[PDB]
């Protein structure tokens, strides 16, 4: 006969959910992500390739993207908790034009001081986007935006917004399965599986309509979507060639600090050196629209021989209608209409610098995670700032037309913030290993 | 010699020679700030210990503590699986076997528990 | 078959047949908010592990880990209890016996330690 | 009979007589305020459990769980230490020997693993 | 042949770092150290002597002194968190002399109240050290010191600053090694070692230039320093005979409570009963100048036949230039120039009461750990207060001479706050025991 035997350490697993902890090369100026407070990453992480193994992956039903979203939001609130809260800034502002160039406003207002029995009159420039008119005095009285919803917290100037890579590790007794299949679209059975204890360096680069400093495709422009035929689902496309984009804030402001209360001060922009200049972003036209042809032809495989048309975002909030990012301190808002403006036929070919210039707007009062209230005030960075980014992906949205036409339009959709993390975690899935196994054998001989 | 969990694709007969590599990794700053990252690490550390003890306690009551492989007195009921002793060990793998016995895993666990307990009281406790 | 702790009223000889049912229940949302309820659960989970390890470590040093019943080399001193072997195993229950050996429980625990270590050094460590 | 860690200065042969006194102390208000002192105590309790399990799991895979002393199948390679048996067990202490084998401690740990795993699969798992 | 054998419970250890928890005879009024929240100390703590064992100790590279510093600071902040924050106290103060005797100032100022639509004018005495003039108006219109840096938190009157002893215990699997060598200087190989699970009763007595209520030397005056020849290193000297010092606050003030806001009040000193009197500290001259000779001759061993000279501090902050302590509620600042004022030759011998009187200053606004901001306001203690302390050690600093002189000058240096803890933890060190051991033997017979 046969007897039942139990095995310990069997190599099996199941889908599960667990509390993943951070891991990074600790070392120094703190950052908003508090990476210095997590476990230090190992110098030679182990990665094992599972031979003969095939596993099913679902980037849209993954829990890592959802768990990471909560952690990023929690860290953002934790970093802003000890900083000064700008509650006295909600005062009547008297603004005038700076001595289009109406992007800035020279506002003057009353303010408190360390002495409770004394006040002070100060002045400081303010971007027009972060100002709302009261309308009682028409065009000479204003107030800070979102002042009627919550008091924004000034970001601590000692912490930087640099998105250093952070590795997501699983606790003992669990593992992170990695898919090494070439050109995997993020869904289905992976024919080349691998395992690792921690994910690669994930840079929490917050962006909209364009993935910056993200991973690059291996051999071909990959497209991902849970239902490509659907209209409400966002389309994630990964590029193979990183399209370099150079942004700059030519204005040279003078940072001025005013003590609004005992032991706390408010930082604002003083006068501008030189003259006003519009912020913008440059990108090579030859290399940029060349990728559009490759992106268009790749998209053509999912829609027959129809032509591909790129149009600017329909309209709505500034966060979703403009390419938002951050040059390590200043939040940009650039109009991508100069990029997604073309039509590509089935035989169309793209065929000097001629760099495309994208005008950009800047805001100080910002809501990162589209939450009501909980706003943050970004202090100004002194001097001119420049940041170069690697465009490795795009967030597209398909219009919901009749679809019987000979063409189909695509728009740069902001989607959800989770899409930024999902573009990097599509290759991972957490599983719970079951070391206990049971199998029969002719034992007791 | 493959690394951790590297024998997942090999057959059941060949995957059992690396049991120690998977069993060893079941549990692998002194201060704690209890922040966002600290709280997650604390839960992960506590969760890892519980998972290890959850499976270790079963081996303890089964009388197989400290053994990577052990045979019990519960005979194999063909109703659970009619696979032959050849294809099950030399052709089929553990991952495919986990989904077949998952329906009867709980019943087998209880059977092994009372079998060991009855045998313990039968041999020991002379009077 | 009674449930957990159901054999508390039965005699000693009959209560020892269900040891596994009580031994199995000694350890039985992934995220944690660490709130009022979360803090209590965290302490409860940690306390449970400590309690299990507290009793498990004693069996480890005693050389009885992985065994529900085990006999040691310490002879039974009549001073601790002069009751006969029949009435104790067939008439008295575990609850009544616990309050009798509570005075000598710690002394017996210590006596089992060197009794095992000395045996280990005598059999093992040939030179 | 000395207390805990009292045999640190005695020779190796005389230090093995008190192993139980050091092994028993590896883990020795119900509510928790989670304050400055509460957080430190919580980490200390969790750290103590991990340290105990870290060394206990090694004995489990090695097949020596529940044993204070155990002999494995790995022969002693003279390269690790060429000193005789009489001077090591009757003249040298554990502290001086720890700094000599520290270099080869990791290799010996791994060598004892497959040496036990292979034996398990060789004796058990008849087919 | 020989086979490898593993031993569990081997008596070995290694240097390590761990989270040490408190332990004290908890039982009642609370204290700033929150000793009631830690584990209760054992009634008969076990201590073992390691025969034939010698271990190396390094009081300067010990981690316990650093860990204790963080815990003490953390407890200080934790106790001040639930107390009322004196943010409205930052107002212009109109002061005049009390009806040298200019140590106090009778100030009058406006203040808030429970009714938000009402205000109140109050008055209260303030020490000249805790007040700074605005300089815009002479002879009046002062402001609280450190008001332009942070809002001090009023210490809760329900918690006392009594430094009850606290025992530092190690987690299971670790231990504290004690050095019992007679006259150990704190560094080197200890020829008499012992082990214990918890340290003796450590009293967090914060003091500067003098160690109060600390441990006493066993047989001879011990001197400790990482590098005695280094002029930039503090010198710790332990006395064998405790030099009793009697301090007193003869002023009898009347405590008055004014409600600055809903459910919170501010305590301050009202008028003085009788007349103004200077606070001071007494110490026996015969017993005080006797120890200096013993301290001088002991120091002479490290400098040949050179003479020893004692001089007051070379100026600086009041915390480091004066002997700061606390009589359980009032922070004293006594000048030690009357003590460290003498020269001792190679043959010099010291040879009635004649008690030495040390004038002292008192402050309410204080910064305990030299941190910017995070100040605290100590409420006044009603009635006359007296506290007797046992001087068991001194913190000395040697001037950077040219080394060719026939004398050596020493100054009472404040050093670092960690020196106070280091003077008591020099005899301990934490080690991690490795119960798993490996050794060969002719087994399997
Ligand atoms: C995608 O990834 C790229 C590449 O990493 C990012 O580009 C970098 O962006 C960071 C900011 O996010 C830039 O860093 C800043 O650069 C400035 C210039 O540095 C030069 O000058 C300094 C002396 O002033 C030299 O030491 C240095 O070597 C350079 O020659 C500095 O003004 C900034 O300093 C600030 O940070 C440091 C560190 O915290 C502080 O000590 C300073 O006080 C100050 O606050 C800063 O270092 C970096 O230069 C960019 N690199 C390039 C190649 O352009 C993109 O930002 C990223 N994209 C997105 C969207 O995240
Ligand atoms: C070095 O160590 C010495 C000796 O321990 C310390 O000296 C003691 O200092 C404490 C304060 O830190 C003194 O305690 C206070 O004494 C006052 C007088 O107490 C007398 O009267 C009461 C009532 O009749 C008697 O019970 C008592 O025996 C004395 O005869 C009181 O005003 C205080 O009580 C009030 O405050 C405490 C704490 O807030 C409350 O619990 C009480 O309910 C009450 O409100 C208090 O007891 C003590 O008297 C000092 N002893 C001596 C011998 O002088 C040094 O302070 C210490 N040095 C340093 C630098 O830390
Ligand atoms: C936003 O709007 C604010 C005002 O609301 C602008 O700030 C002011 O800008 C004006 C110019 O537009 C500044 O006035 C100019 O300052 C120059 C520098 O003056 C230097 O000399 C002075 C010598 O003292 C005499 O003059 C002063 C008055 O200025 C008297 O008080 C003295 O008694 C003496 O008579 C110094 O005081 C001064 O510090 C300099 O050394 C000069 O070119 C001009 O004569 C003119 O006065 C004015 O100072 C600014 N005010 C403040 C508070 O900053 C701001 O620029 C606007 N921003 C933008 C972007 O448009
Ligand atoms: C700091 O500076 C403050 C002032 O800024 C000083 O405080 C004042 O000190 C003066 C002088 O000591 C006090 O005035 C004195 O009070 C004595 C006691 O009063 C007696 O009469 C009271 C009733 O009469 C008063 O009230 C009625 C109305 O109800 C009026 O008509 C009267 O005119 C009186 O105001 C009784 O209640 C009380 O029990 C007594 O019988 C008295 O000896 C003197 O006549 C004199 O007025 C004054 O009260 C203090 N003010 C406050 C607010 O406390 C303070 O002392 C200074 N501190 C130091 C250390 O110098
Ligand atoms: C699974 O995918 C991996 C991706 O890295 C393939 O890796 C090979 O790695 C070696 C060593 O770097 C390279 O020289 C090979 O060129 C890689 N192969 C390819 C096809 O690019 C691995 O080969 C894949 N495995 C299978 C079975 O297809
Ligand atoms: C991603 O690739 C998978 C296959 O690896 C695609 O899944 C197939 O989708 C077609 C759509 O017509 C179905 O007929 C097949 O049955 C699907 N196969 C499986 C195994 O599910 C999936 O559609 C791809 N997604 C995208 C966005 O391209
Ligand atoms: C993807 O979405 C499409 C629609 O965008 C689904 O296909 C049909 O959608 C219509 C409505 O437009 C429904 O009435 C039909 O029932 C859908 N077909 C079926 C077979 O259910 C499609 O089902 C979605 N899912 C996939 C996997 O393609
Ligand atoms: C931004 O403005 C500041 C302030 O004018 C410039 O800093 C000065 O640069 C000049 C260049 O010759 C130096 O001589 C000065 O010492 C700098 N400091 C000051 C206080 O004037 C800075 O160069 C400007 N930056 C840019 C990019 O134009
Ligand atoms: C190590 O130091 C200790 C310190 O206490 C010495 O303790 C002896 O303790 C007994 C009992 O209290 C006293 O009567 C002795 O006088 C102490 N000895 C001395 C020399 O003071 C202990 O003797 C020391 N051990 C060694 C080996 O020197
Ligand atoms: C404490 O005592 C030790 C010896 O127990 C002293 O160690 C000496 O340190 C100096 C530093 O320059 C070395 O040159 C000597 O060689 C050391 N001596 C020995 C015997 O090792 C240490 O200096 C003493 N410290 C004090 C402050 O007196
Ligand atoms: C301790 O301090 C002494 C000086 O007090 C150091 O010895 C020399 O000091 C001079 C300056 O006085 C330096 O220029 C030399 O370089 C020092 N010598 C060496 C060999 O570095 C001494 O090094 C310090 N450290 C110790 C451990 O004694
Ligand atoms: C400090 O001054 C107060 C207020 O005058 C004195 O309090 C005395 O307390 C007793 C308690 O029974 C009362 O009967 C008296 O009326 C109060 N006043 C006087 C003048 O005695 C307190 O005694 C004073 N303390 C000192 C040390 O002088
Ligand atoms: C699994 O991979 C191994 C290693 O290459 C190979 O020997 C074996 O034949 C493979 N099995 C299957 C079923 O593909
Ligand atoms: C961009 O697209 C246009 C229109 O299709 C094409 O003629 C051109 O070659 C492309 N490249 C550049 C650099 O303009
Ligand atoms: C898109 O482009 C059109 C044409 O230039 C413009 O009118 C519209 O405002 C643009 N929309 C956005 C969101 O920029
Ligand atoms: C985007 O750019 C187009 C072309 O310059 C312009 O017509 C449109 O108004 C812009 N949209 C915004 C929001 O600035
Ligand atoms: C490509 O085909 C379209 C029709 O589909 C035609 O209009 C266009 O001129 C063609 N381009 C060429 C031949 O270059
Ligand atoms: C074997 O399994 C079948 C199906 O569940 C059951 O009816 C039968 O009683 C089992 N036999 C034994 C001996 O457990
Ligand atoms: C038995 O117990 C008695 C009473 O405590 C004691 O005196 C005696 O020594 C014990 N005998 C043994 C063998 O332990
Ligand atoms: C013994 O150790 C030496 C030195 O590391 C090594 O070369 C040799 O292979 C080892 N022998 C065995 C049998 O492990
Ligand atoms: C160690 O101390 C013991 C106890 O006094 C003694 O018997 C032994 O000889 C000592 N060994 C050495 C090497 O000093
Ligand atoms: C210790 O003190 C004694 C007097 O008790 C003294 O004679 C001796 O010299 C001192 N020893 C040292 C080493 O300082
Ligand atoms: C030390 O004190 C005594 C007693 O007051 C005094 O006679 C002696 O002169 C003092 N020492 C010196 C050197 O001043
Ligand atoms: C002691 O030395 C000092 C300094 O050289 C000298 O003035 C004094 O006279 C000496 N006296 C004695 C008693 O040796």
């Amino acid at each position: 006969n046969l007897w039942v035997t139990v095995y310990y350490g069997v190599p099996v697993w199941r889908d599960a959910e667990t509390t993943l902890f951070c891991a990074s090369d600790a070392k120094e100026k703190h950052n908003v992500w508090a990476t210095h407070a997590c476990v230090p990453t190992d110098p030679n992480p182990q990665e094992i390739h599972l031979d003969n193994v095939t596993e099913k992956f679902n980037m849209w039903k993954n829990n890592m993207v959802e768990q990471m979203h909560t952690d990023i939001i929690s860290l953002w609130d934790q970093s802003l908790k000890p900083c000064v809260k700008l509650t006295p800034l909600c005062v009547t502002l008297h603004c005038t034009n700076v001595t289009d160039r109406e992007e800035l406003k020279n506002c003057s207002f009353n303010m408190t001081t360390e002495l409770r029995d004394k006040r002070q009159k100060v002045y400081s420039l303010f971007y027009r986007l972060d100002i709302v008119p009261i309308n009682e005095s028409q065009g000479s009285e204003y107030r800070l935006i979102n002042c009627n919803t919550s008091a924004c917290t000034q970001a601590c100037p000692k912490v930087s917004f640099e998105p250093i890579p952070i590795h997501y590790c699983a606790p003992a007794g669990f593992a992170i399965l990695k898919c090494k299949d070439e050109g995997f679209n993020g869904t289905g059975l992976c024919k080349n599986v691998s395992t690792v204890q921690c994910t690669h360096g994930i840079k929490p680069v917050v962006s909209t309509q364009l993935l910056l400093n993200g991973s690059l495709a291996e051999k071909n422009i990959t497209i991902r979507s849970e239902n490509i035929t659907n209209n409400a689902k966002i389309i994630i496309v990964q590029l193979v060639q990183p399209v370099t984009i150079k942004c700059i804030r030519p204005n040279n402001y003078t940072r001025k600090s005013i003590r609004i209360g005992p032991g706390q001060a408010f930082y604002a922009m003083g006068d501008i050196i030189g003259d006003i200049r519009q912020a913008h972003c440059n990108v090579s036209r030859s290399r940029w629209n060349k990728t559009l042809q490759e992106v268009a032809e790749k998209l053509r495989t999912y829609f027959g021989n129809k032509t591909i048309i790129f149009a600017n975002s329909s309209g709505g909030d500034l966060e979703i209608t403009t390419h938002s990012f951050n040059c390590g301190g200043e939040f940009f808002y650039c109009n991508t209409s100069g990029l997604f403006n073309s039509t590509w036929y089935v035989n169309s070919t793209w065929n000097s610098n001629d760099t495309i210039t994208l005008p950009c707007r800047i805001k100080q009062i910002i809501n990162m995670w589209q939450r009501a209230g909980q706003c943050m005030y970004a202090p100004p960075i002194p001097g001119v700032i420049k940041c170069e980014s690697n465009i490795t992906g795009l967030l597209l949205t398909r219009d919901g037309g009749k679809d019987n036409n000979v063409n189909e339009t695509f728009r740069p959709g902001g989607g959800d913030m989770r899409d930024n993390w999902r573009s990097e975690l599509y290759k991972y899935k957490v599983v719970e290993i079951e070391p206990l196994g049971v199998a029969p054998t002719r034992c007791k001989r | 010699r493959r690394g951790f969990l590297g024998a997942a694709g090999s057959t059941m007969g060949a995957a059992s020679i690396t049991l120690t590599v998977q069993a060893r990794q079941l549990l692998s700053q002194h201060l704690l700030k209890l922040g966002v990252w600290g709280i997650k690490q604390l839960q992960a550390r506590v969760l890892a210990v519980e998972r290890y003890l959850r499976d270790q306690q079963l081996l303890g009551i089964w009388g197989c503590s400290g053994k990577l492989i052990c045979c019990t007195n519960v005979p194999w009921n063909s109703s659970w699986s009619n696979k032959s002793l050849d294809e099950i060990w030399n052709n089929m793998t553990w991952l495919q076997w986990d989904k077949e016995i998952g329906n009867y895993t709980q019943l087998i666990y209880r059977l092994i528990e009372e079998s060991q307990n009855q045998q313990e009281k039968n041999e020991k406790e002379l009077l």
